[PDB]
């Protein structure tokens, strides 16, 4: 009912907001990751040695 | 095995939460949507697992 409408008091009105920003952080910095594929790579290379 | 079932509840569940919300369809024409996205990708899944 009413779309989206998360609750907005409480434990779950705060995690809610919380993993709203959450996900918007990460998709920001995904953003930021594939700007620059090629050293990530290298952290992979790394990872797997 | 306990992760790979309940992966398997939770991505369907989910998913057809996700479509409901962001569309705004009913739940019966979001799981219908839902399930066109996710069918092929979970046999595919249950093929490579095997």
């Amino acid at each position: 009912q009413k779309g989206s409408h998360g609750a907005t008091t409480g434990f779950f009105g705060w995690f809610n907001r919380m993993f709203d920003k959450s996900t918007h952080h990460y998709t920001d910095s995904v953003g930021n990751i594939l700007r620059s594929t090629g050293r990530y790579l290298v952290l992979y290379l790394i990872i797997v040695v | 095995a306990i992760g790979l079932l309940v992966d398997d509840a939770i991505v369907v569940v989910e998913n057809v939460e996700r479509v409901m919300a962001e569309e705004g369809l009913p739940p019966k024409e979001a799981t219908r949507k839902s399930m066109g996205q996710i069918q092929g990708a979970l046999v595919g899944i249950a093929m490579v697992l095997s």
